[PDB]
Parts: structure tokens; C-alpha cells; sequence
RNA sequence: AAAAUUUAAAUUUUUUUUUUUUU
């Protein structure tokens, strides 16, 4: 498990976070909540604006989709009746791509949700349970399928996959699924068992999470 | 180049080819957008030419700006698919628009109240082996049909009529012009000008009251 | 080792008791079901509180979130006829506060502060839906004109929970070695803003960059070396 | 203290105005749909197509037309026309290097003028995405092989066409999506209106001259020299054309999915959790909050999914149940319209 | 969007400069610590000084030239703000004015300057050549940014390095990059912009008819600091003593005479900066190759 | 005259009948759907009422207490649409609650009523910003206690006001009120839409069934 | 020697991507 993380770097910033998986470098930060503009507004909910920059060129239509499908899974991780007429802008930094940007999208989109999940919790928003996302893919050739793979196994891989889960109890219960990002060509049988490991791996993934935020923020919380 | 949109690599170019009295008619209908609240639908094919179009109605839609006594129109044609015509050749006929509706529209009754008038250029035949001016009477009458099923205050089901190059804007069975139009032409030709558009307009306003009033 | 939790974890007390709710839990308006819906460690109010006990999570935070009688420190920034335009936190939304509200309530008698001053004030009344209001001069003050405008000083930014533990908290070391220095003021803002006004500009930056390290390191029993020194740096002249 | 507490009610367009979603509760009482329809029933779809492409007329194709296979779409309330272009640029198994896509550009007239919305800048991107996924288009298929204009007797031109096999060259296609009066969410028509287009797309012959005169040309340095290469301009044929070749065992269909649960309260007598697909209705499309959008190709295939779950939790049974609504909806398309 | 502060703070500082003290800890004329750390990638480095952290990102790739100068290669930078940086700024608003001065600014320090040999770029004349590129995020504001900009960018082109080629008419051959390694680039000369910071204690008319210069000039304006200042004025050099760029403009009156003065000061800074940056790529990169003999050695 | 084009050139100013021996003039007055149109016709000058719209011709009158016949002029629609009834002085209009000010309340116009129940609402997307909106100011909630008003006491976010229109304003919003006990709030979900549906415990209170939570509205007369 | 005489300053949001100028 080649993770690591880190909270509170950023300085004006409300919520910052670096999520650092195997390959690929995202920071992301959060500023909220704070006062939004004139065409923004919900009378009832929370407003919110998500900015991903990628490492090389130009904000896009490729940023475009994996921004607007980030911003499906954080709506019901937010509270969002506790702050109306609010705003909180969102910010994501593509650092590195360890992953082909003209072919692929798939890790990023893992990575910059277990991103903007930490730097939330620098900002200590009313929140709703815990998350999780990883990727996978399928092989071409071998017909197997890996958890996590890389941009080469990528290559011979005939299926990506991203998929993002909500815990509860202990991070314990699928509470929901967020995102099932199914991709390349697939059939019914696979699915359920591309599930059944991933059922297990994001859990496996927030026991690491669990106790990573509590040792780095615990010395910053006063006894 | 545009950072917003998909425009393929640069170096590439589209593929390129080389040589190797009549009749106008219509199919006028209405209520078909639900985006809307006045729509209507033009079929037209006269000879070497065939023309569809749409005429879209947003209204009344509320005036961020200030106050007014009454309504303002806004006008804006689009290219569709092929015919590709210039970008200040179409707003000169947006402001062409605007000045026979101005005789036409109970603004009066629609304080504080906007008119959104989209014109969609959707697709034209030209096969015949001022290409903008043989395409704007039925403009006119596209807009009427929209802007009767918005329901909106019109004085007349007011008509353009065209003769060779020459657009003149009737109401009261011909008997007034409300909006004219001219290009290169003939000199005094003008009596036969209003001939052969009166007659097409007179044509024409009966085509539309038969779409709406048989519905 | 401690009641650390998650919001998305299992909350701990029975539902049968009569509690009140501190911040950061939240009751459902929809399923009536009640939650910890934010970050850090919890802190369980000891019984015997007139058999009512109180939950409260200790979470992190830089951007305050305006709440009802509370020491804050403001930015005058308008003048909205009767009422001010104040800021407490940039970028954030801005309060209003009335003209009247001060300890010589006189509604014939419109007060004298301008564009750009510094005030104490108490969080009167907020709504978390409305536009907030604050309070200099309070009924909850009893009479009291202890908030004010205050003159030039130096004003910090800090985290809200060290701010805190200026306010609530003896054991908090800070204050000891500053009082042994040098006298001087001390207004205590729950929007992060620390205002100090001394009798010179020269320890002010001895008070400026203490708390500015101190707060950064945040481990408060190392801070006696490490304020004495900036004396010295200020001594070294 | 029980009190018959009188509520108000309204006419029916009245509430979905006010509430969009109590007003779907209404429906859900009933267990219909604000759309009128019961749970399942879902919208009808027609197309016409090849009748915008130059190519419509196989007798005689026109002069100045330059659309190459072209598809009417209209389903329940919104129509849409899918127009396809394509360009060439000088060229110089199943793994995703030998894939390539086209380059669309939706417009919604949404009455709203201005710039490009980011409802549009989504789709276009989101289309190519998984027609890469789709693994639809070698490469292969972008082959082109030109022929040389011989300038034959007494002034007569003849193009010798090479058969069967120096520079090469490469169509380079273009869409174009045209949205009329949106009542809903999009992407399914977005999706398979493309694919009707897809099959009528010819590819129109082209040919090089024979000997251009467009030939090499110098560039001076500041004492140095280069050489232009050769400008060899492609023409398509006014005339001949081929279709295009297609991966067709994996051309999917588009369908979405919604599950809600349900209150107590909202019923009228004339836990609960019900799968709607073929969304609409702006009601639906604020209130429906898990979601499921899928691909597929009619012998079990699946082009992509999409699981978006923000409302109820899901089951294994309505993946099952949407893949058993997937396999019937794409299916019939295939068979509607037999082209 | 604004940033508020009281005019109680504004005299305090501005106090303390009339008693020769500043907040951060450093003189007047000091500079800040600069933190240079490498990626893995070629022209990948994150480059910090104290609060003030920025990221680039140098790349390159194939295009035709321009018919404007068709000997030559094609390069650009992108510095788009993100609000990430601090919540003064637009998404990407490539139209305020302060991005102008970010931007025109490193415009004319790298590609009117021209460290870069645009012309070993030229693959082949008119058919195929380089287009490079310069992507810089901001991070976090404590000001410098177009000090901080102009380093990681010339940080950057001193660390990337682009692969092999070999031309045949059209038959050009990208080889693969592990078999055929990557090739660095031409730097003509390295420029350093320093970000000069100017405070009136005074009226306008003792600046005006106030004979007695009186003027405070500092480097490098912390986020406090900046939010005060009265002229703004960066100046450009190399190591070979030429000045590359200068620009006030407008703001605060000036003496002359004090920017002579100004500008030599700027001469012993960002030279011994200069070579820490030359030592510092030099031992990476034997880092690199250590590492290197730390890998066939291995294998 | 029956059924109507718009321009559909349908009677003069003026008509005559004799009911028995003694004239009786009559005066057609022109109304929504109309337009008095002067016409000259071989030399002649006449006006005429128009039928500027599409649908039924509809001839009445009515004599104000409190031989010439006034004919009121009317023109419908007959076999969806509201700029027929835009709102006008003093109408009541049921509106979605947008923004709480302490200075005052901001709604959007939906859905306008009628007279002597039958209604119209707004046909239009409120979520491109493109209705009507209106301004209802805190002193302008009811008169009882005009002074001292506490606003977030009478409405929330989202809900639902039988409110009477005060005046036209400006051309960005409108003058409102809800100034009487059988005026005010008409429906809300409670916690705003966090909850479930709300009713209104007096015509001065407001609780909810399931939950056993009240909320202060100043709800309307039932 | 008393008596008394004068003021009053203004509040809550509408817009279209960056080339490219003579060694």
C-alpha cells in the first residue's frame, strides 16, 4: 500500500491536503464556507464550485467530465443544508499524471477524490460518512484483473475502473455506492466480481485512512 | 487555438471537391418545442433551392436592467448545418427584423418584459450549378407563426413578398408596406415590385391563418 | 487513546437520555436520527448535570463560523444607514450591526466610528440562515460597556481553537510570559483576530512574532525559551 | 391535541411548479410518473436518416453540399439532429493505440444566449471518451488511398486508381449536435442519434493529382538553405465514394436508470424502493439522485456504465434488473430502424 | 473579493519602517530562503521560499513552425492563476490586470530575452519542429510570484531534457526513450527578476516638492507587506552583468539616483542564488548518476 | 364574429339597434385582444376593433353603481398561457421565497390567480434566473405590530406566500405585500425541505404532524 | 439692573479563449 498523505500545507487556505499514491503527486485545496457571488446562490443548500487544474496544458473538456463527475460524489458527503447561501470553492491540483492523460483519466480520478477527501477534513466541514476510491483494470491478454494497476498494465488493459464507496460504522458498512465509473468493454459477470474485491480494498484502504488522520491531527488538537 | 471546444489537431483541413414564373411552397407547422412557448416549423422548396428553418420564442422573460414603459424584442439568427453566411451579413438582418415588428407588437401591454426570437438557419438546398436575400420573407412569416403561438399582442399576420432580388414587408391585405428591402436589380422596376411580392404576400398570409386557424 | 471520531461513526450515548446538543453533532430533520457529522474527538459531558449531558466534538478549524454569544473582533467597513457594515473575517460575509446598539443607547445620537476602525463586539443574535448580528454593548453584559472601539494596537490571525484557549483556558501558558515582560492590552477575538495594544511598537513585534511562531508550533510548553528569545532579538537592537 | 388539519390543494400544474418532488411523490402514490407514464413505459423513438448528407440522392448528388451521412433524431419532446462532417489531415488488435474517434460539438438551445455552456463542454468530450471505450475504429479504417488525376488525351482527365495494397493521408471525422427543446437529460440521445449517423457515413473517394504543380520550394538562411517538401493537396472525388468500415459487433445503445425510496406520507388511495429509467421531466432529473447510465451493444455487450449514487443505496437486483432493461431497449433500436 | 484591513494596521507597519523594523524578521534589503527540490520527471521541480510555493512544468513535442519565423521552434508560457493560490482571484482570469504584470513580466524576461535557443528547435526547416511548454501553478501567496515565477521556470529548462530524433524526409524517427536517452537544452544566459517594494511614510507632496528623499525600498513584500506599497519595480540580470529588464510602472515618484543604487544591491543577491541553483542541478544530477551507479551496479 | 385571427377586422366604434320604436346606440369598447384601427377605403376614414389575437370573440358590458349601450369588447383564447396574464395592480400571486435580507424578502412571481380557483401559473424556467422576481419589504409583512418586525419569525427560504402585489416598482422587481390575516405563507417543508410538510397551526402559528416540531409563519387564513 | 435668543446632512450585483508585425 505505496500511500501516503499529508494535511495542512497550504497557508490562506481553509482545507489543504496532499494525497500521494503510487505514482501520481495531487494536492487539493478548500476554501470555505465564504461568500458567494450573485449568480451562485442556493436559497437552501450549499453551493459548490470545483476547479482541477491537470499538470500539462490547459483547463478543458477533458478536466471538464472529471470535475463535473467529482462533483456528483461530494455532494451527499456534504451536509449541505448546514451552510445556505454559502459557498465553498474546491480546488484540485494535478501535479503528476502517472497515468497516460491522452489515453487515460482513470487514476486521477481515483486519486483526486481520496484527494479532496482529507483536505475536507483540514476544513472541518459537516460532513457525512467516509469515502473511498481506487482504481482497477482488466487485461487485454491475461484476462485477469488488478487492483491498482500502472499506465503500462494500463496499456494492456481492456477496462478501467473507478469505483468510490461510502463508510460508515467504523468505515465498516457500504453505506452507498458513489461512483462506479465502468469503462472499456465489460459483461455482467465480471462486474460483480470487479465489486467483490473492491468491497474489500476501499475498506482496506480507510483502515489505513483512519488512523493516518487521527496521528496527524490529534498533535494539533490540544489536550 | 479555442481552449473550450474539440476542433481536432490544427494541421489537419476539411476535404475539398471540383468539376468533373416559378413556384415556392411551403410546410408551415407549429407546437413542437417544449422548451418554448412559441414555435413554428418551415419547409420551403422553390427550384433549385430548398430551405428549412426554426423560429424560437423565449417570452416574457424579465429585464435584469431597469425599468421600460414596455417590451423589447431580441433577434438572433444562426447558421445550421451547410450554408455558412457571414457573421455581419446576419445582424444586418436582425436589425432589418426588428424595425417591422416594432410596427407590429402591443409592447405596451408587456411592461418590463424581454422577447427572445432565435432563428435557427438549419439547412438549405442550393442547386442551381444577395444569397442571403432570397431567404428573407420567410423569415418573417417564420416568426409570425412562433410569435401567434406565444399568443402575444400582434397587430397583423404582416408578410414579405419577393420579387428578383427585392424584399417588401405588406400588412393590411398589401395595403400599407411596413418594411423594405433592396438590392441590385433593375431601375424602376419598383411597380412591378410591388406586384409580384403583393401577390405572393397575398399568398402567403392565407397559407399561414389556414395552419393555425384548421388547428 | 481517546473518544476520536469520525462523522460517519457510530455515535456512543443511548438515545433515551435528555441531552443538549453541543456543535458539531447534527440531528437528522428528515429521519429524526441524530449524528457526529464532523471530524476529531469527542468529550462527553459528566453526569450528574442535572441528569442533562452534552456532547461536543473538538474539531479543527481556521474559518470561523459566526455563533451566538461571542468575542469577536471587527472591521468597519460601510456605512449602511442604521446599521453597520462589518466584516470579522475576509473573503466571509459581512455583519450588520446596529447603530444603537452601545452602552448610551440613543437613537437621537447617531456614534462617531468610521470606515476602516477596529471594534470588540459580542455576537448578539445569527440566525445560520440570515444575515448575523453582533453586539458591543449587550443586555447580556448587563449594562456593561466593556466591548468598544479599540485605538491602533497590532491585530493577529490565528486558528480558532488556540483562540480558544486564550479565551477559556487558564493553563494556557501565553499570557504568564508576556505579562513578564512588558504591561499592556489584550482583546481576545473568537474569529481568530487577537488584538494587542502595547505601550511600545518594539515589543508589540516581540508580542507579533511570538505569536505567530508559538500558535505555528503550537506546543505550548516549549513556548517559554522561545518568546524570552525574541526579547533578545529584539534586544539584539 | 388531534386535529384534523385541513390542508390546501391545488391543480396539478400547479404543484409541479411549486414542488417538483412532492408532485413526483403524488405520482409515486399511484406509482406513475409525472411524464404520465407507469414505471417502465418508456418513450418512443424515431429517426430519419442519410436525409441531410449530399449523399441522400444516390442518382444525382449535388454541387456544393459537403455532409457526408446525416440523422434526424426525435424521442418523446426534444429533437435532435446529429450532422457529420470529416476532414484530412496529412499522415506522417484490440489495445486503445489503434483506436481513434471523431470531433463533435454539441449546442443545446436552452433560450439561454452567451457562451458555451458547461452542460455542452461535457458532452462532447464525454461521447469520445467511450467511443474510444467503444473500440469501435481501427485506424485502418482511416486509411486512405488516393488516386492521380491523368491528364490523358486531347484534354481529358481520368483518375487511375491504385487497388490493393510516399506520403499517406487520413480522414479525420467531425459531428455536430444540434439539442431542441431539452426536457431532460441528454446524453442517451446524445449517445445513440451518433450511432444512426455512424452507419450512413460514406467516405467520399479522394485522389492526389497526378503530378501536382504545388512542387518544392527554397527557403534562404543567412547563408544557409532548405527545401519545402512538396505540397501534395488531397481532393476528394466529386463523385465516387466508399462507406466506412466498422467494428459493428460492438455498436452499443444508451439507456439510463433512476431508484428513489419513499416517504409514508405522500399517498393517495385510489421498505419502497422503485427503478424508473428513460428520464425526463425536470422533476425527475432534480429529485432522482442515485442514477445508473449504461452502454451496450445487443448480445450482451457494454460499451460503459455509469453508476452515479447519491440517493438510495443500491441493490445487486437493479443492476440486474437495468441490465435485464439494458439488453430489451438497446435491442429493439438495433432493430427499429434496420440500417 | 477583497482583502480588508484596518487603517490601524496600515500605520503600524508603516511605523515600523519609520523606525527601521520590518515583521518578518529579515532586513529591509534581505531576500527570503529558497527550497529548490526536483520530481522524477525531466523539467519537474517545486520550488518554495517560506510561504510563497509555486510548481512548473516544462514539456515539449511536435509541430510545424510559424510562417512568421520558419527557421524556428515554437514555445510559450502558461501561468494561469488558480484561486487555490488565495481567494483574491478569478478562475483563470487571464484578463485581470495584476496577471498582466505576472505575465509581461516573464513575457519579456524569457521569450523576448530569449534564454532559450528557439533555433535548436528547428527539427527539420518548416515541416517539423519543437513546441515547448511552460505550465505555472501558483500554490500559495505570500508574494514574490513573479520573482518565484521567474526561477522555477529557468529552474525548469535547466533540468529538462528532450528525446532523440532522426530525419528522413518524412520518415522521422522519435526513438524509444530508454534505449536513446534525452537530450537537454540551450540556455544563452540565466536571468533573475527581483521585485523591488516601495512605501511613502510621507504625503504626496513631501514625495513631490519634499526635496529630502525620503522613500523606503524593500525586497521581497510578504502578504501583508505587499498589500501597502506604493510603487512597484522589478529589474532582470544574468551573470554577465547586463540588465535584461526594467519596469516601474507608475505608482509611487522616485528618485533615479536611488534605482542605480537599487540595482547593484540586486547584483551580489541573485548571483550567489544563481550558483546554488548550478550546484544543486549538478548534484541531483549526480545523484542521479550515483544513483545510476547505484543501479547497473544493481542489475 | 365568432372565432378570430389575429387582424381579424370584426365591428365599428359604434352599432345601432331599434328596440321598439325608440333608438338604441351602441358602444363597442375595446379590451384585451384589441385595437381601435383607423381605415381609410376610397377616401373614407373608419375604425374598426381588432381582433389581435387568436381564439373567441366575446361581447359583454357592465354599468358602474355605487339610449346609448356601452359593449365591452373581449378576446380570448379557446379550443397554456400567461403573458395573457401578466400580473398587474394589486393581484395575488403565490411565490417561492428566494433570499431573507433583514432590510426585506425577496421572491420569485409563479403563478398568478383570478377573479370571479381559477389561476395561471408561469410557464417559465426559473432555474436560467428568468422570472419575474419581487421584493417584499419586512415593515410591508402585516401592519399588527408594524414596527418592530422580526423577520425570520413569518418566513424561511423556498416557501410558499398568497401575497398581494403592492405595485409595479421598479423594472427589476416589484412592490409586495402580505399585509392582511388572510394573506401570508401557504406551504413549506420543514427545516426548509430538510423536513417534512408543514401546517399551518393557527392563522399565526405553524407546526408539523410527524415530527412534533412548530415554526413561527405568518401563515394564511385557511 | 434684569430677561432671554437660534440646525436639518445619502444603503443591499447584466455577458463572448490566448497569433501575428522588416539582421
Amino acid at each position: 500500500m505505496s500511500v501516503q498523505a499529508e494535511i495542512g500545507i497550504l497557508d490562506h487556505v481553509d482545507g489543504s491536503s496532499e494525497f500521494v499514491s503510487q505514482d501520481t503527486k495531487v494536492i487539493c485545496s478548500v476554501t470555505g464556507p465564504i461568500e458567494p457571488k450573485a449568480r451562485q446562490e442556493l436559497p437552501t443548500q450549499l453551493a459548490l464550485e470545483i476547479i482541477v487544474r491537470p499538470a500539462k496544458g490547459v483547463a478543458t473538456t477533458r478536466e471538464k467530465v472529471l470535475e463535473d463527475k467529482l462533483r456528483a460524489v461530494l455532494t451527499p458527503l456534504i451536509t449541505r443544508h448546514c451552510y445556505p447561501r454559502q459557498l465553498c470553492q474546491i480546488t484540485c491540483q494535478i501535479l503528476e499524471s502517472g497515468e497516460d492523460e491522452a489515453e487515460f483519466s482513470l487514476r486521477e480520478l481515483s486519486c483526486c477524490i481520496n484527494a479532496a477527501f482529507l483536505a475536507l477534513v483540514d476544513a472541518g466541514i459537516a460532513l457525512n460518512s467516509m469515502c473511498a476510491s481506487i482504481p482497477i483494470a482488466i487485461i487485454k491478454d491475461t484476462s485477469d484483473i488488478i487492483v491498482d494497476p500502472t499506465a503500462e498494465q494500463l496499456k494492456i488493459s481492456l477496462s478501467v475502473h473507478t469505483l468510490a464507496l461510502e463508510f460508515v460504522n467504523g468505515g465498516k458498512v457500504v453505506k452507498n455506492v458513489l461512483l462506479l465509473d465502468s469503462n472499456g468493454d465489460f459483461n455482467e459477470d465480471q462486474l460483480f466480481s470487479l465489486l467483490e474485491l473492491g468491497e474489500q480494498k476501499c475498506q482496506e484502504l480507510v483502515t489505513n485512512i483512519r488512523r493516518i488522520i487521527q496521528d496527524n491531527i490529534s498533535p494539533r488538537l490540544v489536550v | 487555438q479555442d481552449r473550450r471546444r474539440l476542433l481536432g489537431p490544427a494541421a489537419a483541413k476539411p476535404m475539398a471537391f471540383s468539376n468533373t414564373e416559378s413556384e415556392q411552397e411551403l410546410s408551415l407547422h407549429t407546437g413542437f418545442i417544449e422548451n418554448c412557448n412559441g414555435s413554428a416549423l418551415v419547409e420551403a422548396r422553390s427550384l433549385g433551392h430548398q430551405t428549412s428553418l426554426i423560429s424560437a420564442v423565449y417570452g416574457p422573460r424579465s429585464i435584469r436592467g431597469s425599468f421600460t414603459s414596455q417590451g423589447t424584442i431580441s433577434i438572433q439568427l444562426k447558421n445550421g448545418l451547410l450554408e455558412k453566411y457571414n457573421t455581419n451579413e446576419l445582424k444586418e438582418v436582425s436589425s432589418f427584423l426588428m424595425g417591422i415588428f416594432n410596427s407590429v407588437v402591443n409592447l405596451s401591454r408587456y411592461p418590463k418584459s424581454g422577447i427572445d426570437i432565435f432563428v435557427y438557419l438549419t439547412y438549405d438546398k442550393d442547386l442551381t450549378n444577395s444569397q442571403i436575400s432570397s431567404l428573407i420573407p420567410h423569415c418573417i412569416t417564420s416568426i409570425t407563426l412562433a410569435l401567434a403561438d406565444a399568443g402575444i399582442e400582434l397587430v397583423d399576420m404582416a408578410g414579405a413578398g419577393e420579387a428578383n432580388g427585392t424584399v417588401v414587408s405588406f400588412i393590411k391585405n398589401g395595403e400599407e408596406i411596413v418594411g423594405f428591402w433592396k438590392d441590385d436589380g433593375d431601375d424602376e422596376d419598383l411597380l412591378e415590385c410591388l406586384d409580384r411580392c403583393k401577390e405572393q404576400y397575398n399568398r402567403y398570409r392565407d397559407l399561414m391563418i389556414s395552419c393555425l386557424m384548421n388547428q | 487513546m481517546s473518544t476520536f471520531i469520525f462523522p460517519g461513526d457510530s455515535f456512543p450515548v443511548d438515545p433515551t437520555t435528555p441531552v443538549k446538543l453541543g456543535p458539531g453533532i447534527y440531528c437528522d430533520p428528515n429521519t429524526q436520527e441524530i449524528r457526529p457529522v464532523n471530524t476529531g474527538v469527542l468529550h462527553v459531558s459528566a453526569k450528574g448535570k442535572s441528569g442533562v449531558q452534552t456532547a461536543y466534538i473538538d474539531y479543527s478549524s481556521k474559518r470561523y463560523i459566526p455563533s451566538v454569544n461571542d468575542f469577536v473582533i471587527g472591521v468597519i467597513i460601510g456605512t449602511f444607514s442604521d446599521s453597520y457594515k462589518v466584516s470579522l473575517q475576509n473573503f466571509s460575509s459581512s455583519v450588520s450591526l446596529s447603530y444603537m446598539a452601545f452602552p448610551n443607547a440613543s437613537k437621537k445620537n447617531r456614534p462617531t466610528l468610521q470606515v476602516g476602525d477596529l471594534v470588540y463586539a459580542r455576537v448578539c443574535t445569527a440566525e445560520k440562515e440570515l444575515e448575523a448580528e453582533i453586539e458591543c454593548f449587550d443586555s447580556t453584559t448587563g449594562r456593561d460597556a466593556g466591548f468598544g472601539i479599540l485605538e491602533d494596537g497590532m491585530i493577529i490571525d490565528v486558528n480558532l481553537n488556540f483562540a480558544r484557549q486564550l479565551l477559556f483556558n487558564n493553563d494556557f501558558p501565553l499570557l504568564k510570559v508576556l505579562a513578564a515582560h512588558t504591561k499592556f492590552e489584550v482583546a481576545i477575538g473568537l474569529n481568530g483576530k487577537i488584538w494587542v495594544k502595547c505601550e511600545e511598537l518594539s515589543n508589540t513585534l516581540a508580542c507579533y512574532r511570538t505569536i505567530m511562531e508559538c500558535c505555528q508550533k503550537n506546543d505550548t510548553a516549549a513556548f517559554k525559551d522561545i518568546a524570552k528569545r525574541q526579547f533578545k532579538e529584539i534586544l539584539t537592537v | 391535541e388531534t386535529i384534523e388539519i385541513h390542508p390546501i390543494t391545488f391543480p396539478p400544474e400547479v404543484l409541479a411548479r411549486i414542488s417538483p418532488e412532492l408532485s413526483l411523490q403524488r405520482h409515486l402514490s399511484l406509482g406513475i410518473r409525472p411524464c404520465l407514464r407507469k414505471y417502465e413505459e418508456f418513450r418512443d423513438v424515431a429517426i430519419e436518416n442519410n436525409t441531410l448528407s449530399r449523399y441522400a440522392d444516390a442518382g444525382n448528388i449535388d454541387t456544393k453540399n459537403n455532409i457526408l451521412g446525416s440523422n434526424v433524431l426525435k424521442s418523446g419532446k426534444t429533437i435532435v439532429i446529429t450532422s457529420i462532417t470529416g476532414g484530412i489531415i496529412e499522415e506522417t488488435e484490440d489495445i486503445i493505440a489503434n483506436y481513434a474517434s471523431v470531433y463533435p460539438v454539441v449546442e443545446v438551445e436552452r433560450g439561454r444566449v452567451g457562451a458555451c455552456t458547461d452542460e455542452e463542454m461535457t458532452i462532447s468530450q464525454k461521447l469520445h471518451d467511450s467511443i474510444l471505450h467503444s473500440r469501435i475504429l481501427p485506424k485502418k479504417a482511416l486509411k486512405v488511398k488516393a488516386g492521380v488525376r491523368s491528364a490523358n488525351e486531347d484534354g481529358t482527365f481520368s483518375v487511375l486508381y491504385p487497388d490493393e495494397l510516399k506520403r499517406k493521408w487520413s480522414y479525420v471525422l467531425y459531428a455536430k449536435i444540434v439539442v431542441l427543446s431539452r426536457t431532460g437529460p441528454v446524453f442517451d440521445l446524445c449517445w445513440n442519434s451518433l450511432m444512426y449517423a455512424l452507419q450512413s457515413v460514406k467516405l467520399p473517394r479522394a485522389f492526389i493529382d497526378e503530378r501536382a504543380s504545388d512542387l518544392r520550394m527554397t527557403i534562404r538562411t543567412r547563408g544557409r538553405s532548405a527545401t519545402i517538401r512538396e505540397t501534395y493537396e488531397i481532393i476528394c472525388d466529386q463523385t465516387k465514394s466508399v462507406p466506412l468500415m466498422i467494428n459493428a459487433k460492438n455498436i452499443a445503445f444508451a439507456s439510463n436508470y433512476g431508484i428513489v425510496e419513499l416517504d409514508p406520507e405522500c399517498q393517495l388511495q385510489n421498505l419502497n424502493t422503485v427503478l424508473i429509467a428513460d428520464l425526463d421531466t425536470e422533476a425527475e432529473e432534480t429529485s432522482i439522485h442515485s442514477t445508473i447510465s449504461i452502454l451496450a451493444a445487443p448480445s450482451g455487450n457494454y460499451k460503459q456504465l455509469t453508476l452515479m449514487g447519491g440517493g438510495a443505496k443500491i441493490t445487486p437486483e437493479m443492476i440486474k434488473r437495468s441490465l435485464l432493461l439494458s439488453r430489451v431497449r438497446a435491442d429493439d433500436l438495433s432493430t427499429r430502424f434496420n440500417i | 473579493k477583497d482583502i480588508e484591513i484596518s487603517a490601524s494596521e496600515s500605520k503600524f507597519i508603516l511605523e515600523a519602517l519609520r523606525q527601521n523594523y520590518r515583521l518578518d524578521g529579515r532586513s529591509f534589503d534581505q531576500f527570503r530562503d529558497v527550497e529548490i527540490t526536483f520530481g522524477k520527471e525531466f523539467g519537474d521541480v517545486s520550488v518554495k521560499m517560506g510561504n510563497t510555493k509555486v510548481h512548473c512544468r516544462i514539456s515539449c513535442q511536435i509541430a510545424q513552425p510559424y510562417e512568421d519565423r520558419p527557421f524556428e521552434g515554437l514555445f510559450v508560457i502558461s501561468t494561469e492563476i488558480s484561486p487555490m493560490a488565495g481567494s483574491q482571484f478569478e478562475n483563470g482570469n487571464i484578463t485581470g490586470e495584476d496577471e498582466v504584470l505576472c505575465s509581461r513580466i516573464i513575457e519579456k524576461s524569457v521569450r523576448r530575452s530569449g534564454a532559450l535557443d528557439v533555433e535548436g528547435l528547428c527539427i527539420v526547416a518548416g515541416s517539423k519542429c519543437w513546441a515547448v511548454r511552460a505550465d505555472v501553478h501558483f500554490l500559495d501567496c505570500d508574494g514574490g510570484f513573479i520573482d518565484a515565477s521567474c526561477i522555477a521556470v529557468m529552474a525548469g529548462l535547466m533540468h529538462f531534457k528532450k528525446p532523440d530524433i532522426t530525419v528522413h524526409g518524412e520518415q522521422i524517427i522519435v526513438h524509444p526513450v530508454n534505449e536513446r536517452e534525452p537530450v537537454p537544452l540551450g540556455i544563452l544566459h540565466i536571468p533573475i527578476c527581483v521585485t523591488f517594494s516601495f512605501f511613502n511614510p510621507q504625503d504626496t507632496e513631501e514625495n513631490i516638492k519634499g526635496e529630502t528623499n525620503s522613500e523606503i525600498s524593500i525586497i521581497d513584500a510578504t502578504l501583508k507587506e505587499e498589500l501597502l506599497r506604493d510603487g512597484v519595480l522589478t529589474v532582470t540580470l544574468n551573470k554577465n552583468r547586463e540588465v535584461v529588464q526594467v519596469s516601474k510602472a507608475g505608482g509611487l515618484p522616485m528618485d533615479a539616483l536611488t534605482l542605480m543604487k537599487c540595482c547593484h544591491e540586486a547584483y551580489s543577491i541573485i548571483e550567489k542564488i544563481t550558483d546554488q541553483i548550478l550546484q544543486l542541478l549538478k548534484e541531483d544530477s549526480e545523484k542521479r548518476n550515483k544513483y545510476a551507479a547505484m543501479l547497473t551496479s544493481e542489475n | 364574429p365568432e372565432i378570430a385571427y389575429p387582424g381579424k377586422l370584426i365591428c365599428p366604434q359604434y352599432g345601432t339597434e331599434n328596440k321598439d320604436g325608440e333608438d338604441i346606440i351602441f358602444n363597442y369598447v375595446p379590451g384585451p385582444g384589441t385595437k381601435l384601427i383607423q381605415y381609410e377605403h376610397n377616401g373614407r376614414t373608419l375604425e374598426a376593433i381588432t381582433a389581435t389575437l387568436v381564439g373567441t370573440v366575446r361581447c359583454e358590458e357592465e354599468k358602474k353603481t355605487d339610449t346609448v349601450k356601452n359593449i365591452l369588447v373581449s378576446v380570448l383564447p379557446g379550443t397554456n398561457d400567461f403573458a395573457n396574464n401578466l400580473p398587474k395592480e394589486g393581484d395575488i400571486v403565490l411565490t417561492r421565497v428566494t433570499r431573507l435580507s433583514l432590510q426585506r424578502a425577496n421572491v420569485e412571481i409563479l403563478a398568478v390567480e383570478d377573479k370571479p380557483a381559477t389561476f395561471s401559473v408561469s410557464q417559465a424556467s426559473s432555474d436560467l434566473g428568468e422570472t419575474f422576481r419581487g421584493i417584499i419589504r419586512s415593515q410591508d409583512v402585516r401592519s399588527t405590530d408594524r414596527d418592530r418586525v422580526k423577520v425570520i419569525e413569518c418566513f424561511k427560504p423556498g416557501d410558499i406566500v398568497r401575497a398581494q402585489v403592492l405595485s409595479l416598482g421598479d423594472g427589476t422587481n416589484y412592490y409586495l405585500t402580505t399585509a392582511r390575516n388572510d394573506l401570508g405563507v401557504v406551504f413549506a417543508r420543514a427545516a426548509n425541505g430538510a423536513g417534512g410538510l408543514m401546517y399551518a397551526t393557527d392563522w399565526q402559528m405553524m407546526t408539523s404532524p410527524v415530527t412534533g416540531a412548530t415554526e413561527k409563519r405568518k401563515c394564511a387564513k385557511p
